[PDB]
């Protein structure tokens, strides 16, 4: 689905390592092991929602197909 | 009450001030102080002259450039010295001059 | 009264400073004052906004900034042919007949004869003839008139 | 449009209009109609028949109020202390009061609402405003002075708002439909259904 | 000293009729029985009422709001009396 | 009994300690008056002092009301003179009860 | 702190005393006399607004009678 | 445009970074790059593209930002009023709150989905709940009237949207999309109704520019009252047009009459930032008034008049706010002998109040002018109106600046380097439109 | 007039091909069109690209309709400054045409509740024309002016 999961996910890892260390009163650069995890894992974890995402929308198409939407092949390239 | 230290560097009361008349000599304006007359006028005078005769050529030129007169006048006009667009004038009656 | 040394043309008579600019005082040295540290920053900010703007303005080419600038050209050529269109229309009262009976079928009135003549590339007639709102015989006197 | 020389939106023609297309080659709808009981209490043509059937509402929240109050009196009371006064006597008056009232300005709101209704022969917006207004006139009989203004006010609002997001809004958005293509643009090439979706059974409780 | 603003009445007043709501205080358990008690047999009952006009349900909405009082009101007022 | 707080050259420091007081901002504020700020007070919490009263009803009622109908009846004049003049069917306003569904006119067609 | 609300004498004598006060009791017009001065003045300042409506007037009850005389010479012939 | 959004989400993020004392520099330096960010937007937008000079797409609908006119004007207003902002306001928590305040509002005008004008317009409520109730120049009363105004009319804006993205499938303005539906029409309506303050929801504005900071003030006059124009332009005309016109005598009434009310209660006032807000109220009906004739005049109108009091009321809160500093005081009646005591602040003082009245060599006159003809081109009566009443706001400035001008004063309250510093701009940019480079 | 989807899907997909002969060549001045795209739709909001390709073309031609006027008002100056005192007979004609000029930049697109700009009282004296004509063949006594010959210098 989108394209810039990775992306916002690696940048999002940040928001968690610098946000954590601001709200313990440490500043951002503080535990910088936290920050490569973060980062990382965010980024695994926007890429897996992506995929989810796709996957439920693909089991939809064929359920709406099932039921008797008339999909077009155009439609059925909405759905990737 | 003991004036303070920057005081000297303030300019006295001119010669126009009234001896009465008390103003605060601290405060500025643009337009100037309370009664002026700050050394060196002169030449800050005749400064200004020269800007205002640079602008006026600038003015003169950009007017004469700008100024159309699309009707002949009635006889010569002092423009002709200057302005090459004037049409040739033409009388009451209708005689080209 | 009257001036100082009783010529108007003499020394002035005050030395010093009228007031204090700002409020800051001279140093006493003739030390310049610190500048202020938002004084560089500022200046380089808003003159080169100012600067880009006028530079925008003035540079850029005719309807990239200023779009009546580009059609100036074609408002000359469409007065061109507009005039050559009316006078024809002033000498020839045939056309000015079928004309006064298109004006009827489209609610207009007699006086808006010039109207319809500048009209010729609108969205309202260009349309109106091909739907059929506007009579087929405008396109024969746009015709007549060289378009 | 999101220019400066020409209006914004656009025109539609009168003269032309588009025929109408179903929204799906098969409908099935699982929105009951109304019931006969439904168009029986809604039929206003008799006054006094409208407004009998229409009391139980009001005499029902009258005593939901009444029987609120009068609980909250008969709680504070002590059971160990024997009482001299009897207590049903003391909270009686209560909770019939209140029914009373209650009752009263319902009668009075669906009457006027009916009688308007009848007179003027329309079903209008002013029926209500006038049916409220009365009500609002009643309740404030004695009461000091910003309360005269407030309350034919306050109740001749409330029908205008029950007629705006009660009858007026559903009808005015029935068409919108939300799946296949928009309402107005069929043209465009979104998917088409068979049929409608059928997200919920009939209500049955 | 700043301007403030003036409050009606007098302290002693206003503190006596503050008092006037430090009274025995029952146990909210009492009422939420009968209201659960009652509220469950009247949604029951809430299924078989007449579909009335939405008009006739505001105006039953605002009379019951009206005549709704606080409990508050109550006990500040209430008097162990005939 | 006064010093100059600032200086030019950047060497600033706050004498916080000095027996003189400091030429800050806080030289030139003006001094306050106790009936001026109770009359400010009083001006803005105007809201206590209202009293619903029959005067002050028909005061709101008469320039409040008064103006913003005569604006709605020169507005729906001025809008009935528009469409008597532009040549439109009468158009269905909010309040205006019309039988005609006339509201945006055609650009293409000629009125 | 606050200012002082000691007043200066010193001109008392050369300018006159402050001792007499304004009479008025700084309250505003009454609501009565309010109600007759705006709906006076305020036709007033709308003066186009009643020349367009007379004209309108006119032109509309012209049409509608040229209308009217219309109907009836092309009814009998 | 990407260099504008970049430039844009760079600024908050700035701030996590820096050293915490370099922290005004860097978001001066910060507000200045995303001014020039922007004079390259408007560089590289093109007046070829008539309809749209820029759209781009970050992968979904709500990610839409596009730039029109409305939006180019607004954009650039913003960008040159920011620095400002940011010289007048110290600390790093009240830093923060306006970075994030401005690179909220800047987004917004460029989004061109309703659902993400919506977050992001409304995603500065709480910031502005806390910057209007700081802990001792703050009311809390004027933070409770902000937020709860924003909060309903947005709201209604947000039931709108929903409805639309339900009914048409999509809510983005590229997509052309009617609707004659009143409801959807009136929710729509409502937050600008209370956005540009029009009577009678113009009261959480001047509870607010009074009790908020200068740079909060400026910020709010300058932009925060013009999201209703682009709200208007980009998301009410292109599809509640049929509504706007069976409306008008209605929109026209109401318009007015905040006009006069406004302008009467700007006669009862006694603080400098009352008068200045209620002459902003005063000023809001005649651009919503041409908007909303839908006609080119008013539409380049309402923009051309917005662009002149953003420029004019954010020079008049500044002033208010120098003089504040240098007195510890708003009230006229304390405040007196300006003229004598304050020369070089009374001249600005009465240029920016020049501006204010519509004078001829001040961008105000050529808006109003474009204004009132739009009006006129509606109905004569229209127009007529509006000239009429505009004595009051003379009556009321005149009768400021005569307490102001005279009197008797014992202190020198003029403005400081820095405090000239600030204003420069503002007049220099004031000159410019006046001249004619609107 | 009725259109049936048959034939609105039908011009949908004719739209579609003119999108994509327009795409194949790269045009720096595709949003200043010289011809509208001719329909019969009900709404022009229906099909979006003919929607938007029409209004490029409308802001083309009210920005040179603009230009013309301003052309037209220069010649009207200039007629009017060099004839002298001959000014209202021999800038008669450059004055209607400059008035007319006026009418087709004003009238093309007020916008929904503008009223017709009236450049030369052309409606007006119209209007009075037609008051008199059925006032005197039905014997009725005008209350308005008679029309006029010349109401301005030119209309
Ligand atoms: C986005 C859209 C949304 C959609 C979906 C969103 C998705 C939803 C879910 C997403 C969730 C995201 C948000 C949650 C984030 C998770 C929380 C978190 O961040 O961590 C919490 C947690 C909090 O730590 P804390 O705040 O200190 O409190 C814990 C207490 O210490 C308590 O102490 P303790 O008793 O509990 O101690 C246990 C624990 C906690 O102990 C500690 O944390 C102490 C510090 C650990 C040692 C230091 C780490 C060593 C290397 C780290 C690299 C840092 C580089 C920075 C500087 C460069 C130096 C050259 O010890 C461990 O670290 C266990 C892990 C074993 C690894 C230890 C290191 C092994 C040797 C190095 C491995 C390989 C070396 C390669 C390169 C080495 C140098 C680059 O952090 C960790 O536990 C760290 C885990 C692993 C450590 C780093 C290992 C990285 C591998 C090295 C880098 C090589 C590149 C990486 C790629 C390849 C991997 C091999
Ligand atoms: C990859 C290469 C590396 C390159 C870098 C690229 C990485 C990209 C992003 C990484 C940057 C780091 C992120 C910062 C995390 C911590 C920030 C923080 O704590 O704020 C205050 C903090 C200042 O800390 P402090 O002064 O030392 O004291 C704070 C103490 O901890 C407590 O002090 P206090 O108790 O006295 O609290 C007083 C409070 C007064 O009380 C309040 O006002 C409370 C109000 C509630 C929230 C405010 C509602 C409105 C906020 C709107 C969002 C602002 C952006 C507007 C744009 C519209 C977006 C739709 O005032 C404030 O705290 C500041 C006022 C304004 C800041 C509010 C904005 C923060 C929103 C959420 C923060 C994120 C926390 C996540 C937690 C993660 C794990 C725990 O940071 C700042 O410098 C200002 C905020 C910067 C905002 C950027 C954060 C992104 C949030 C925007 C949402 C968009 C979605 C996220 C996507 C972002 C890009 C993927
Ligand atoms: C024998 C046992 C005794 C119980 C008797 C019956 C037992 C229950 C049997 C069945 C119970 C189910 C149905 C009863 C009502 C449902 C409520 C419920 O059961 O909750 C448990 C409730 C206690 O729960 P709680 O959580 O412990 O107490 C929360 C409160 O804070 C309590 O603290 P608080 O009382 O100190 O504070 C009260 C507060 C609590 O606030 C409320 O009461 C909120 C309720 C508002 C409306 C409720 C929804 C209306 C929708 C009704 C749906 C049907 C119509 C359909 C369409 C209508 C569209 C709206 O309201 C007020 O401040 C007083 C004002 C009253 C309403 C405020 C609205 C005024 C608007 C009028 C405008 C006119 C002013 C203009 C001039 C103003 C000048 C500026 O128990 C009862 O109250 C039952 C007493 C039954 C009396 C109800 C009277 C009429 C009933 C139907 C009328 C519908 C309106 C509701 C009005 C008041 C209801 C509370
Ligand atoms: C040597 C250095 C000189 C020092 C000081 C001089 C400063 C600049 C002097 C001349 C530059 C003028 C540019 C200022 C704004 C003019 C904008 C403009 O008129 O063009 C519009 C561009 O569209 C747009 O959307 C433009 C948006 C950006 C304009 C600025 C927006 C306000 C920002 C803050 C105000 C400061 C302005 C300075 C389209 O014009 P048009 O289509 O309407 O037709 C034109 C007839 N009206
Ligand atoms: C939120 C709406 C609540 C109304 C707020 C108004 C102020 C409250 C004051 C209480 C007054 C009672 C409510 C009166 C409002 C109705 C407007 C009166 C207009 C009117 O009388 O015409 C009626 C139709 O208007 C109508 O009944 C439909 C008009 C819809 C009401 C106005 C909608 C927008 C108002 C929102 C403004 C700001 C919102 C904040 C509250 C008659 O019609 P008819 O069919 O009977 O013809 C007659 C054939 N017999
Ligand atoms: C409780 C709240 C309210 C209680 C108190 C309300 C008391 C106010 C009542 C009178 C207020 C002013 C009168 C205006 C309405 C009069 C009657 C309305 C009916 C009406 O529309 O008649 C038109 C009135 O003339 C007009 O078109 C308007 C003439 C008056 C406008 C100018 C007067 C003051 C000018 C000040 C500026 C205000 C307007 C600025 C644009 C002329 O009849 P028609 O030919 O239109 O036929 C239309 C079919 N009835
Ligand atoms: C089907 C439904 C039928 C209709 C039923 C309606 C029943 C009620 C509906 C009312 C909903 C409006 C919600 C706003 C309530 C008014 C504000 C609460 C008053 C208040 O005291 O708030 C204080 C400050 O608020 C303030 O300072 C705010 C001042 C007033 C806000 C103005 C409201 C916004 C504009 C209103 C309408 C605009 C358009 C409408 C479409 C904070 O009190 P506290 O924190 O100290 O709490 C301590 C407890 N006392
Ligand atoms: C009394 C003066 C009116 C005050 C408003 C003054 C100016 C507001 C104009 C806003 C411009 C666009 C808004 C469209 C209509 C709003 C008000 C128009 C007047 C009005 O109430 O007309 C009503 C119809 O509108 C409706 O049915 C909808 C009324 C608005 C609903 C109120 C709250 C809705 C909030 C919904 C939130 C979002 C919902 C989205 C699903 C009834 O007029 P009529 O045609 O029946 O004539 C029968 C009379 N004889």
């Amino acid at each position: 689905g989108w394209e810039y999961a990775g992306t916002y996910g690696a940048l999002c890892g940040m928001v968690y390592a610098i946000g954590s260390n601001v709200i313990s009163g440490r500043a951002w650069f503080r535990r910088p092991w936290v920050h490569v995890t973060s980062v990382t894992l965010s980024y695994l974890g926007s890429k897996l929602l992506d995929e989810v995402q796709d996957t439920y929308y693909l089991e939809h198409l064929k359920r709406v197909e099932r039921k008797g939407l008339q999909v077009t092949e155009e439609h059925k390239k909405l759905f990737s | 009450v003991p004036e303070p230290p920057y005081a000297k560097y303030l300019a006295n009361k001119s010669h126009y001030c009234p001896p009465d008349f008390h103003y605060s000599r601290e405060i500025y304006a643009p337009y100037g102080g309370y009664f002026n007359d700050p050394k060196g006028w002169r030449t800050n005078t005749a400064i200004a002259t020269l800007v205002m005769l640079a602008g006026a050529y600038a003015v003169f030129c950009f007017g004469n450039a700008r100024e159309e007169r699309l009707r002949a006048p009635k006889g010569w006009i002092p423009s002709q010295l200057w302005n090459d667009n004037v049409p040739t004038p033409v009388d009451y009656r209708g005689k080209v001059l | 009264s009257g001036h100082p040394n009783g010529s108007f043309w003499s020394e002035g008579t005050q030395v010093g400073l009228n007031g204090f600019k700002y409020g800051e005082i001279p140093l006493p040295n003739g030390q310049p004052r610190k500048k202020l540290w938002l004084e560089n920053i500022w200046n380089i900010g808003y003159g080169g906004f100012f600067l880009g703007a006028f530079c925008l303005y003035y540079g850029a080419p005719p309807g990239h900034v200023i779009p009546s600038q580009w059609a100036t050209p074609k408002a000359k050529d469409e007065y061109a042919v507009d005039m050559k269109m009316i006078d024809k229309y002033n000498e020839r009262p045939d056309l000015q007949a079928r004309l006064s009976i298109v004006l009827k079928d489209l609610n207009m009135i007699e006086e808006e004869a010039y109207d319809l003549i500048m009209m010729r590339k609108d969205y309202k007639v260009l349309l109106g003839l091909h739907s059929g709102r506007v009579p087929a015989d405008l396109k024969a006197i746009y015709e007549e008139l060289e378009a | 449009t999101f220019n400066y020389v020409i209006p914004y939106g656009g025109s539609s023609s009168y003269t032309i209009n588009n025929e109408p297309v179903k929204a799906e080659e098969v409908t099935v709808d699982f929105s009951k109609e109304p019931s006969a009981s439904s168009l029986k209490l809604a039929d206003k043509s008799d006054w006094i028949a409208y407004t009998f059937n229409n009391v139980p509402l009001m005499a029902t929240v009258g005593l939901l109020a009444g029987a609120h109050e009068a609980f909250l009196h008969y709680e504070r009371t002590p059971i160990y202390g024997k009482r001299t006064y009897n207590i049903i006597k003391k909270l009686a008056p209560i909770v019939i009061n209140k029914t009373a009232y209650a009752t009263l300005l319902g009668a009075i709101f669906c009457a006027t609402d009916a009688l308007y209704e009848n007179y003027s022969g329309k079903k209008s917006y002013t029926s209500g405003m006038v049916a409220g207004a009365a009500t609002g006139a009643v309740f404030a009989i004695g009461r000091p002075l910003p309360q005269p203004l407030v309350w034919p006010l306050v109740f001749a609002a409330a029908p205008v708002i029950a007629d705006l997001f009660g009858e007026v809004y559903p009808e005015s958005m029935k068409s919108a439909r939300g799946y296949g293509t928009p309402y107005g643009f069929e043209n465009l090439d979104d998917a088409v259904p068979t049929r409608n979706p059928i997200r919920r059974n009939p209500h049955h409780y | 000293d700043e301007p403030k603003h003036q409050i009606p009445g007098n302290a002693l007043d206003n503190w006596a009729f503050l008092r006037t709501y430090a009274k025995p205080l029952p146990d909210m358990i009492h009422y939420y029985y009968y209201v659960y008690l009652f509220g469950f047999f009247f949604v029951y009952k809430v299924a078989d009422f007449p579909e009335y006009s939405p008009r006739v349900l505001v105006m039953a909405a605002l009379i019951g709001s009206l005549f709704y009082v606080r409990r508050d009101w109550v006990h500040r007022e209430f008097k162990d009396s005939p | 009994s006064s010093r100059i707080a600032g200086d030019t050259t950047g060497k600033y420091t706050p004498n916080i300690f000095s027996p003189e007081t400091p030429m800050d901002r806080s030289f030139s504020h003006v001094p306050k008056n106790p009936f001026w700020e109770a009359w400010v007070f009083r001006r803005d919490n105007i809201q206590r002092e209202f009293v619903w009263t029959w005067q002050t009803i028909f005061d709101l009622a008469t320039f409040v009301g008064g103006l913003y109908v005569a604006m709605y009846a020169t507005a729906s004049f001025c809008s009935r003179q528009n469409d008597k003049r532009n040549g439109y069917p009468e158009r269905n306003y909010y309040f205006s009860d019309s039988k005609s569904n006339f509201v945006i006119p055609d650009e293409r067609e000629f009125y | 702190n606050y200012a002082s609300l000691k007043a200066d004498t010193s001109m008392d004598h050369v300018f006159g005393d402050s001792t007499n006060k304004l009479n008025y009791d700084f309250q505003l017009m009454s609501s009565k006399e309010a109600f007759f001065w705006n709906y006076t003045l305020y036709p007033i300042v709308g003066f186009p607004i009643f020349l367009y409506l007379y004209q309108f007037n006119k032109l509309e009850n012209f049409e509608a009678e040229i209308a009217a005389a219309k109907a009836a010479k092309a009814a009998s012939e | 445009m990407s260099l504008y959004l970049f430039m844009l989400f760079l600024q908050p993020l700035s701030l996590s970074f820096v050293s915490r004392s370099f922290s005004k520099i860097s978001s001066l330096m910060m507000s200045f790059a995303t001014l020039w960010s922007a004079v390259y937007m408007w560089f590289t937008s093109n007046g070829a593209n008539q309809t749209f000079y820029q759209v781009v797409s970050w992968g979904s609908d709500w990610s839409t930002f596009g730039v029109c006119y409305t939006s180019l004007y607004i954009s650039l207003l913003c960008a040159f009023i920011f620095p400002i902002c940011v010289i007048l306001v110290q600390g790093y928590r009240a830093l923060s709150i306006l970075i994030c305040i401005q690179t909220a509002v800047s987004l917004s005008i460029v989004s061109l989905h309703m659902l993400a004008f919506y977050a992001l317009f409304e995603s500065s409520l709480l910031l502005f709940f806390i910057l209007i109730g700081r802990r001792k120049y703050g009311s809390l009363s004027a933070a409770y009237n902000i937020s709860i105004y924003t909060f309903i009319s947005a709201l209604g804006f947000l039931i709108s949207a929903f409805w639309l993205n339900w009914s048409f499938g999509s809510v983005c303005a590229l997509l052309p999309n009617e609707e004659a539906n009143s409801f959807v029409a009136f929710g729509i309506f409502i937050l600008l109704w209370v956005k540009a303050p029009l009577v009678p929801f113009h009261l959480w504005l001047p509870e607010a520019h009074v009790y908020a900071p200068t740079a909060g003030s400026v910020l709010l006059a300058g932009v925060l009252l013009k999201i209703s124009i682009v709200g208007l332009h980009v998301f009410f005309l292109p599809i509640c047009a049929s509504s706007i016109v069976k409306a008008f005598p209605l929109i026209l009434s109401i318009c007015l009459g905040s006009f006069i009310f406004s302008s009467f209660s700007t006669l009862k006032q006694i603080d400098l930032k009352k008068i200045v807000a209620y002459s902003s109220i005063s000023h809001m009906a005649i651009v919503f008034l041409s908007s909303a004739t839908n006609s080119g005049l008013g539409i380049q109108g309402a923009v051309l008049y917005c662009i002149a009091h953003g420029l004019i009321s954010p020079g008049l809160f500044l002033l208010v706010g120098i003089l504040y500093k240098n007195t510890n005081t708003k009230l006229v009646f304390y405040l007196r002998g300006l003229s004598q005591q304050a020369p070089v602040w009374w001249s600005v003082w009465v240029f920016f109040m020049l501006g204010n009245l519509a004078f001829p060599l001040f961008p105000n006159f050529i808006a109003e002018v474009v204004c009132l003809s739009a009006l006129f081109k509606n109905h004569e009566l229209y127009a007529y109106a509006f000239i009429f009443f505009s004595f009051v706001g003379t009556v009321y400035s005149s009768t400021v600046l005569g307490r102001l001008k005279g009197g008797v004063s014992s202190q020198c309250v003029d403005a400081s380097r820095l405090d000239v510093i600030s204003w420069n701009p503002l007049v220099l940019a004031t000159v410019v439109t006046g001249i004619g480079y609107m | 007039t009725t259109a049936t989807i048959e034939e609105r899907r039908a011009f949908h997909k004719e739209v579609l091909d003119i999108v994509q002969s327009k795409l194949a060549n790269k045009n720096s001045e595709w949003a200043r069109p010289e011809e509208p795209i001719l329909h019969n739709l009900k709404s022009e909001k229906e099909e979006p690209h003919v929607y938007y390709h029409n209004n490029n073309f409308r802001v083309t031609r009210q920005l040179i309709h603009f230009e013309k006027t301003k052309i037209f008002e220069d010649e009207l100056d200039k007629c009017m400054r060099t004839h002298g005192e001959a000014k209202y007979r021999k800038c008669q004609e450059i004055a209607k045409r400059f008035q007319a000029s006026c009418r087709v930049a004003s009238n093309l697109e007020r916008g929904p509740n503008a009223r017709k700009r009236d450049v030369g009282f052309i409606y007006q004296n119209n209007k009075l024309r037609e008051l008199e004509k059925d006032a005197k063949e039905l014997g009725l006594n005008n209350p308005f002016p008679p029309s006029s010959p010349r109401t301005t210098i030119g209309y």
